[PDB]
């Protein structure tokens, strides 16, 4: 599991005004890594097919509300022409 | 623990709650300062007090939070850089006791 090195480790003892070819150390925290939990993916309740069929579902409740609106409200037209023509002939009868 | 906040998940409230307590049984892996308030003001004003530089007004709070993260978040806590981040105290008596 080891990445792996050719050298082990050896003795470097470093001064402060004279790091010569200033390199960059990789740092380390301090906290334990048993309190750095492993990575999970909280995967979603819901799938995106699930969401289509929902979703679709909703959209033929939302379209058979709209054909009852268009049923109840196309027929209006048929109001007017059957509600003034009588009324239109019985002035005419003046 | 006292920064952070979560999601409903649909739940009965028994199975929500009890995944939250050993979730929590290991959530604080040390002590969280903000629940030492026992001691008196001569202890709070001692440098030795960490949370010294984490009061600057009364009217607020200072605060290490999670960074990058939209509150409220999924349940399962993101692992991010801490960042500070600071809130309301409407209370007057929320300012800590020692004060």
């Amino acid at each position: 599991m080891d990445p792996y090195c050719p050298f082990d480790a050896l003795d470097v003892w470093e001064h402060r005004r004279f790091i010569v070819a200033d390199s960059r150390n990789f740092i380390t925290p301090e906290f334990p890594r048993d309190f750095w939990m492993s990575p999970v993916f909280n995967l979603p309740r819901e799938t995106a097919a699930e969401q289509v069929v929902v979703l679709q579902a909703q959209r033929t409740a939302a379209a058979a509300a709209l054909e009852n609106a268009a049923m109840q409200a196309a027929e209006l037209p048929v109001d007017i022409e059957r509600r003034l023509r009588p009324i239109e002939r019985n002035v005419h009868e003046i | 623990f006292g920064v952070y906040v979560a999601e409903g998940t649909e739940d009965t409230l028994d199975v929500q709650m009890g995944r939250f307590m050993e979730t929590w049984a290991d959530m604080m892996p040390h002590h969280p300062h903000w629940v030492n308030e026992h001691l008196t003001i001569l202890q709070f004003i001692a440098p030795s007090n960490p949370r010294l530089r984490f009061e600057l007004n009364p009217a607020f709070d200072f605060f290490v939070a999670p960074g990058d993260v939209d509150l409220p978040g999924p349940q399962r806590p993101p692992e991010a850089m801490p960042t500070v981040n600071a809130t309301l105290r409407i209370i007057n008596g929320n300012i800590p006791v020692p004060l």
